[PDB]
């Protein structure tokens, strides 16, 4: 995605990751919280982002 | 309406606690201390005694 | 801050906490443990 060659060519790349591990963290309490297995499709997206 | 060790202790600990508190005027108790004057309440009782005290002094 | 920090009224509930003293008259401490939705979570 474009997010990524900003956050290349503009440096400091370590925030998006750092940002997408938040919400991935923040997704799977909320996947916790009511009791679903299965990893929505924007997590896996985030986890192959970082 | 129940009291146990935890609550008697408890009871004790702040008492102890408000006093010495008051000792070195680190509290302000004006709402207590003017709720249980009730400095209303004084001049009420006062003009009631005032009364009963006419009523016993005109029977005569 | 300047005047006295504590400032004690006829309730006996902001009293007891403002002492340090507030949750001393309750049977048991209130935790998290003690739900059925937390359990069939867990």
């Amino acid at each position: 995605g474009d997010d990524e060659i900003e956050n290349f060519r503009n440096g400091t790349p370590d925030k998006l990751v750092s940002d997408s591990l938040l919400k991935l963290k923040r997704l799977r309490k909320e996947r916790i919280l009511n009791k679903v297995l299965k990893p929505t499709t924007e997590e896996r997206e985030l986890y192959f982002k970082v | 309406n129940n009291v146990t060790l935890k609550n008697l202790t408890a009871f004790q600990l702040l008492s102890q606690r408000e006093n010495i508190c008051e000792l070195l005027n680190l509290v302000e108790s004006t709402e207590r201390h003017n709720s249980i004057i009730n400095p209303e309440r004084q001049r009420m009782s006062l003009e009631e005694m005032k009364k009963m005290l006419d009523a016993l002094k005109n029977e005569r | 801050s300047e005047k006295k920090p504590i400032k004690i009224s006829a309730d006996f509930n902001a009293k007891a906490k403002s002492l340090g003293l507030e949750s001393k008259f309750s049977n048991a401490t209130k935790t998290a443990l003690g739900d059925p939705d937390t359990e069939i979570r867990i």
